[PDB]
């Protein structure tokens, strides 16, 4: 009830409490002053002795004489539903919000269970999002994790919120039940200022695809245990959805450099001996424990596909965090600030982007037939341009030919009207037709890698 | 390019080098504050 | 062994309490429901015990309860055609029970418990029987099973049992000691198995890939390297691998990689051919899995359990052909628990082990006679794959000169189309030499010289392709163009294998030397010709072109008196003009 | 305690032009100024603390020197605020704790200025908070540490360092009190770091949860080249909320002004790059005409010598002024370029000068000295 | 750093700090130009460059090496003016038209 | 051991060849790393010196006696780096080096020896 | 115990061009000859041991290979002094600790041969001692330390090598001795990056 007295040191974050053997290790307590105002907790280093507790918040106003530790649960749990389809959690998973408190259906431990090799299947199908790059030359079938390596002055908290309200999935090439596959987005912010907290509540609310979003907010001066526990209950939620209600998912984790220095954060408050380059050495573990959770099974019809969005942090490809990201992932997508400077909005750099799972997402009966052979010419003439244009400003277009002179009117074409395209929405065959006709600018035998029977009923 | 080469290498050795030193002075730190509280039972 | 009572609970650690007795590196099932560990530290009464599984939820005061047996695999009939985790747990009858997931605590036995097979004896009575030897023998669908003796056990017979049907738990033999030999033994993964003696270098792994087979080849107890971009087509060239080599049983360890072998070769390989049965491919694999959300002791238990279960098929007097893939992927488990156990590291963070575990790991390979005179090789082709592609990090500079021959996959040339993709200036091979005799033996007389002389061929082609480019292929004087035309003929003609097609994947050692005589013999003629000074037009618009052009798309029957046509052809052919 | 926090939509004047046009701060926002030894990370605080546009100003010195802390209590009761006419010393509270003081006076001292604007803000007026080397109370948490025997995240300081951090840079912004009035809380927080390099773990928690950034460069603080502001390692966010208060405000194709500058310069630099690995002479005419307009906007427009007696307070209508006599220049001098004119009379043409020295014009006789220059401008550049 | 309160007009002379601040501009220029003649060659420059280049030159032999010699700020000031006059005028934006023409 | 026995009791003229003395080195570092010993030059300990000196000094010619031992230790440059600790211990400690060349070895030239970077 | 200290007016002749024309040293000086293996710091060393202007010379080697000891031993009996015409190697009195010895005599020797210079100057003669590898000796002095397990500095390196370096080059200058007469202590200490 109100038992476990006799706690024997404070110090920052720890609070050693003396005889009390009956704790499971893992637990989750509560910390009663002598005031009445409570706090948090989690049991950590249990023995026979006594059992280092680790409050959430602060310890300002705690004393060793009034002072008890009472039971909550032996594990961390959350209380998930289909009721929590329009609603607004924080990091515990409380509700931030005006809304009344649902009743769950049960009560899921928020880890564990990997899934088994044996019972899986092969991502085939493809979700479309309206951006025309990540949809001609980066294509994001379902079942695959795919990073957004932003910047830190670049724009990543606005491409997010076009994806989340833009995508959605498109059963009409296929074909089957419309009213059949429903669609879910699972946004996971963590380490958020307040600037961007009212940005995405607005984001939201202005077209209202809130109807069918679950937010999870961890505003960045919260505790850290919680920006620990965020992406957990993210996933949870979304596959429970997914793999119990048939259920399209897709979930969008925001900064994982901050849930990474949380992590290094606790682990050295926690005395680890930090493995490499002052990280903790089982970043990797950590890591794939929520880069994996997402994936198709056989005999279900759901999914549950990843767009981690982290930042790079002083501009580097061989910082741990992208180094074990790109390791464990299957894919990239590369804002380019000097397309931002250049005022191009979304600035995706196409040429270092790459989507490994692309081939098997693309073709007859999927989209298109000339969708793989449109994006390999569009990639050799974007970089034959590109190489030119320094070409030029070195030599001068007095010693061009046509064939360079017609390239580079191409590249630049290409840059003012396929990757700046601002707050549309281009559908796939809106996408592939602007594609046809800024490749039309070259002439035939330079397209040396389409084929003539799509020559010619296009271009 | 090779002189370029050369000179990350060496700067990459010498940051690689500082930081053993680091994890030694922290495991020898963890020992003393073992041996210390080790003995803090009562007092 | 006594049970004991947990006493602190700090992570994955446990330290257990009244355990005097306990060994070291020893399973124990810690906790209520079985959490199997490994006991790493012993001090007084105590002993550190590292767990496998969450250990979140446990409570001080549970029992803990040791087992005396460090970490073996059950070799025995029944893991052909069959998945298995890192510590040989069957994946399918795992998942009959907890559904799509796979829960804590979990406890299946590898091999099947209540199948039964045709036991036909081959001792009797009286008899004397020492360890390596064979006592019987048990068809498992594909090819006759036998049933060795555990090393280190003798005695003299007492009883058999006679011909029928019995499952892995009837004692088959009964020595006179009272001893009872059950169709299978256990035998400690960190420990090779014993031979009389290992041979040397003798005879070629014959792959398949003309490349290969004839430029880089690997005596039958090798260790090649093979590193893999990504977009370089290696799966293919794996399967390709595992579907022609000349090896009786294949197994796969991956540590990392996908759950697209699984549908891939299980689904392709048997509604396509097995090459000599016809029947699915997977009835002479023992398929192993991982991903990267399993623990580390289970990677590291891969790497090795594949291991022992290859030397196991050996010892019963098969050829064996190993395909370790991500050793990277092994070495980044390894370091973590390096890390994990507080210690001091080395350059780029791995422990001071990563070059005595991989020598450990690849010294386990080679041609041998075991231990009841027979013969067994096991070959080892693993995959280095490093996080950017740099042949100085310390996994791939140990695992050059740990490895013989190395097979640089490299990805321009899959974007040139030239598939399979190996890099022949940076590929290399060293097991040529102590090879030649078999060479000179079985194939022709003159084999190492054709060799030599294509090799060379190559090599100025290329040192000429240094500035071809700068002024294009048309200002330079008939010898050179030539050259480069013959370079063109080799290098698109015989060094490049549709391994889709239905009579071109499997170029024989005869075939390549055909090939290979043909092309020596028209660059001979065309040399004989541009030096007397014909044209450098009519070279190239002949028809013997053409004619060695489709020679490899001819199919192993006809060979020989297409060889025999052909180049009386050339010979003929290259006189009128 | 507060109701709720609004949204910031209003500048925060500085003087300075690059901190105004380029990079701009709302009225509720953050900043940091880090650099090295020798870059003017106080001069800089020093005239945003005497020709800001707020109402009160704290400035928070924690480990600074004694003759930095000392030449603002002699002078600013000599200057007169710009809103009032009186003493500039009647909207100080500053708050001194030199580098000789205790030690643990120097978080003490954050947290009693930042207590003080918050005082300041729910009475009503627009605080302007200045922590000087936040540095100094990392490297006090270090010593503590020290003392206390614990065991340390990267470099010693201690696993707590980000959330002090964040929670001390997350109590600014504008808001409306229990009373039903509005305030604001900017904070200006300077960073040090051990070489330079930005790699220290203040130099990295403190991105992340701020909103311009204000990177200061050693070698343009060596060339005398003051402010040292590099103009492509820093970045704003702040700069798509205020172009409605920029259209109201100031002029109307403003913003368009500045993206044209911001994409002159940041393209520029590319050619820059060419540039240095031939030689300036192997370029064609455009390309060098490129940058000598480069050259021209970077010592012309983005240079400010805060010892002045008229460019030391530049106003958004002359930036505005100076930006549209630049853009047409190179306007007409590209049309020139295509015509056939060479690049050496182009840029011998005296309005080079006059647009140069355009800036140390009083701000009465601009609206007609710009008039003037720009019909001249129009005229000399079609008379060749 | 205490230098802009301790020195100008009515303490030493009212020019000092503007030929500070000309002379440091125009010698980053002509350590910049030392930099551009390693790349290119001596003769493929322009004719201010070359004047840059010899100003560099002569401040590192005549404005900084001085012996043993007790100077004065007076004579050190004729000296900078000296050298500073060996560049064209109208080519130094730092220093104010009036001084420019006293001291030449 | 063997080497000085027969060497400086039988009279013989003994050569003592030890391959890869790389391998002895990590073996030594390996060795010495698990008693904690302050790790001298990039994982190497700091008597490294110390270790290689005791073993290579024990190679010369008494008087009196009619012996000799003589020694040729290879070894390989671990990246081709002539600044790698083992390498520098070596040429430290021993009198004259011979050092193989990787541009001879490419043109088919063999025992491939660059006589430019070596002396006795 | 000295009376005071002059200040050295005069050259320091070994006989190499380099070092007695561009670069010399008085002869109460200190020097230091740093340098990667295989460059000829041992042949310079024994050069100026073998032609140098001092009356007396005192080798010192600590963690040199014996080899030099030996060519040195043999090889001076039969020389000749350049002042006198008697045998070279008597005024010599080289110490040999060489690399498989034991390892803090290397210490013990180098301030054996201080003190032997110092008493030789104390005499009234000029000497030239001539140190090797005082990286050597850092390495015993690194070794001892890490064995009384104490914290140390950049590199292993205990944080009292620069004050015990200097104590040791201070002892090295031209004085007037408590007889009246003066002496020199010449030093040449060798380093090894
Ligand atoms: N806006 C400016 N105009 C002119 N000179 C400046 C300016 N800012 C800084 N300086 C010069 O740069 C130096 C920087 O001084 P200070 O601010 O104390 O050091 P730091 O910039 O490293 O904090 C000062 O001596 C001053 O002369």
């Amino acid at each position: 009830k109100k038992e476990y007295t006799g706690i024997t040191y404070i110090s920052g974050p720890l609070l050693f409490v003396e005889n009390a053997k009956d704790l499971a290790y893992g637990a989750i307590v509560d910390i009663k002053d002598g005031t009445g105002r409570v706090r948090g907790g989690q049991v950590i280093e249990v023995s026979e002795e006594y059992a280092v507790i680790q409050v959430f918040e602060e310890t300002t106003g705690l004393d060793l004489a009034t002072t008890s530790v009472s039971l909550v649960e032996d594990v961390a749990r959350l209380g998930v539903s289909k009721e929590m389809l329009g609603r607004r959690f924080n990091g515990i998973g409380k509700p931030i919000d005006g809304l009344p408190p649902i009743t769950p259906e049960k009560r899921l431990p928020i880890t564990g269970l990997p899934l088994n090799p044996v019972a899986r299947r092969k991502p085939e199908q493809f979700i479309q999002t309206g951006i025309s790059t990540i949809d001609v030359m980066n294509t994001l079938v379902r079942g695959q994790k795919l990073p957004i390596f932003s910047g830190s002055g670049l724009p990543a908290n606005e491409i997010a919120a076009q994806i989340a309200r833009q995508a959605t999935v498109r059963p009409d090439l296929s074909g089957e039940g419309e009213k059949e596959e429903p669609f879910a987005v699972v946004f996971a912010a963590m380490g958020i200022t307040q600037r961007e907290l009212s940005y995405f509540i607005q984001e939201f609310e202005r077209t209202g695809a809130l109807s069918r979003s679950v937010l999870f907010l961890n505003k960045a001066d919260d505790p850290t245990i919680e920006r620990i526990l965020t992406p957990r209950m993210a996933l949870t939620v979304a596959e429970y959805l997914a793999f119990e209600h048939d259920y399209h998912v897709l979930v969008i984790l925001t900064d994982m450099t901050n849930y990474c220095e949380a992590l290094r954060e606790i682990g050295a408050a926690r005395e680890e001996i930090p493995g490499r380059r002052g990280y903790p050495g089982y970043m990797y573990t950590d890591l794939a424990t929520i880069y994996e959770r997402a994936g198709v099974v056989e005999g279900k019809k759901g999914s549950v596909t990843q767009i981690p969005i982290l930042s790079m942090p002083d501009d580097d490809r061989t910082h741990p965090i992208p180094d074990l990201t790109g390791y464990i992932t299957e894919g990239q997508i590369q804002l380019s600030r000097e397309l931002h400077r250049k005022g191009i909005y979304p600035p995706i750099d196409p040429l270092p982007s790459l989507s490994r799972l692309m081939n098997n997402g693309v073709g007859k009966g999927k989209t298109r037939e000339d969708h793989k052979q449109v994006s390999d010419q569009l990639y050799s003439a974007y970089a034959n341009g590109v190489d030119i244009r320094k070409l030029v400003a070195i030599i001068g277009e007095d010693a061009l030919t046509e064939n360079d002179r017609r390239y580079l009117q191409f590249a630049d074409a290409f840059e003012r009207f396929f990757i700046n395209q601002g707050q549309q929405n281009r559908s796939i065959e809106e996408s592939l037709q602007i594609a046809w006709a800024l490749l039309s600018m070259l002439p035939q035998g330079e397209l040396k890698r389409i084929s003539k029977d799509h020559i010619g009923k296009y271009y | 390019i090779p002189g370029i080469r050369a000179q990350i290498r060496f700067i990459q050795q010498v940051l690689e080098q500082r930081e053993r030193e680091d994890t030694f002075r922290l495991k020898r730190i963890k020992g003393k504050i073992e041996a210390r509280e080790a003995e803090e039972e009562g007092g | 062994m006594i049970q004991g009572v947990i006493q602190k609970i700090a992570g994955p650690a446990v330290i257990a309490k009244g355990m005097l007795g306990a060994r070291m590196y020893d399973i124990c099932k810690v906790g209520e429901e079985g959490l199997v560990g490994e006991i790493i530290r012993l001090d007084g009464d105590t002993a550190f015990v590292q767990v496998y599984e969450d250990t979140s939820g446990l409570k001080v005061g549970e029992p803990v309860v040791s087992t005396g047996l460090p970490l073996a695999v059950e070799l025995g009939p029944g893991m052909l055609n069959g998945i298995y985790d890192g510590i040989q747990r069957p994946l399918e009858r795992i998942r009959e029970k907890t559904g799509i997931y796979i829960t804590r605590g979990v406890v299946v036995h590898a091999l099947d418990r209540e199948k039964k097979w045709a036991w036909t004896p081959m001792v009797k009575p009286g008899d004397e029987v020492r360890g390596g030897m064979v006592l019987g023998t048990v068809p498992e669908f594909g090819f006759t099973h036998k049933i060795l003796v555990p090393p280190d056990v003798r005695g003299r017979v007492k009883e058999v049992k006679p011909a029928g049907e019995y499952t892995v738990e009837e004692p088959v033999v009964v020595l006179e000691d009272g001893t009872e030999l059950k169709m299978y033994h256990t035998w400690p993964v960190r420990r090779a198995r014993p031979v009389q003696r290992k041979l040397d270098p003798n005879t070629p792994f014959l792959t398949g890939m003309r490349i290969l087979d004839v430029l880089f080849p690997v005596a039958m107890g090798g260790t090649a390297a093979i590193p893999g971009p990504f977009g370089s087509g290696k799966t293919v060239t794996q399967q390709s691998l595992a579907k022609w080599s000349n090896a009786d049983v294949v197994v796969y360890v991956g540590c990392g990689e996908r759950g697209n072998e699984m549908t891939d070769v299980l689904v392709e390989f048997p509604e396509l051919t097995d090459p000599k049965t016809g029947g699915p491919l997977m009835h002479r694999t023992v398929l192993i899995a991982n991903t990267s959300n399993m623990p580390v002791a289970a990677r590291e238990a891969s790497i090795y359990v594949g291991v022992t279960i290859a030397e196991y098929f050996r010892d019963q007097g098969f050829s064996v052909a190993l395909m370790a893939d991500s050793t990277s992927r092994w070495a980044e488990a390894l370091r973590e628990i390096s890390s994990r156990l507080e210690e001091m590291p080395a350059e780029e963070g791995y422990p001071p082990y990563l070059a005595a575990r991989l020598a450990a790991f690849y010294e386990r390979a080679g041609k041998v006679i075991t231990l009841g005179g027979e013969e067994g090789a096991v070959t080892i082709v693993g995959a280095v794959s490093p996080p950017g592609g740099d042949m100085s990090e310390p996994v791939t500079q140990s695992t050059l000169r740990i490895v013989g021959a190395f097979w640089r996959l490299d990805a321009s040339l899959a974007f040139r189309r030239h598939f399979p993709a190996i890099n022949w200036n940076g590929s290399y091979s060293l097991f040529t030499s102590a090879l030649d005799p078999w060479y000179r033996e079985n194939v022709a007389e003159d084999y190492p010289e054709l060799r030599d002389a294509i090799s060379e061929l190559l090599q100025r082609e290329a040192g000429l392709q240094e500035i071809v480019q700068l002024v294009g292929p048309d200002a330079l004087q008939d010898a050179e163009r030539l050259v480069i035309e013959v370079g063109r003929i080799i290098r698109e003609d015989f060094l490049q294998q549709n391994a889709y097609h239905e009579v071109d994947a499997y170029c024989s050692m005869k075939k390549a030397y055909g090939i290979m005589k043909m092309i020596l013999a028209f660059y001979k003629e065309a040399e004989a010709a541009i030096k007397r000074g014909v044209s450098i037009d009519e070279i190239l618009q002949l028809p013997v072109l053409e004619r060695i052009g489709r020679a490899r798309y001819v199919s192993e029957e006809e060979f020989p008196a297409y060889f025999e046509e052909a180049m009386k052809e050339i010979q003929g052919a290259f006189k009128a003009l």
